[PDB]
């Protein structure tokens, strides 16, 4: 009798966001900048032999 | 303003198990001497008693 098993799982996550605000005054001025990013990675593998 | 966040994750796991076992047994008899039904009943290959 022989048994073989292998079950592996992989998970990855990443997220980043940038915010910038610039304004000259003296004639008031305003500039807004918004950045958002998100990354997710998931992997699943299972092997079984008998 | 400047801000940026970096995150990285990784997981790995493997489990393995195997088992093997065998057992063999034999029995041989040897009878010489006897023609009547007594030795015929004793010639039963099926309990060495």
């Amino acid at each position: 009798a022989n048994d073989l098993l292998s079950k592996v799982k992989k998970d990855k996550s990443d997220s980043f966001g940038v915010t910038i605000g610039i304004g000259p005054a003296g004639s008031p001025l305003l500039v807004g900048v918004g950045v958002s990013h998100s990354q997710d990675t998931s992997f699943l593998n299972e092997l079984n032999k008998y | 303003g400047v801000s940026v966040g970096k995150c990285r994750g990784i997981l790995n796991e493997i489990k393995d198990r195997n088992k093997r076992d065998t057992m063999v047994e034999d029995l041989v008899v040897l009878v010489r001497g006897g023609a009547s039904e007594h030795i015929t009943t004793l010639a039963y290959q099926e309990l060495p008693t």
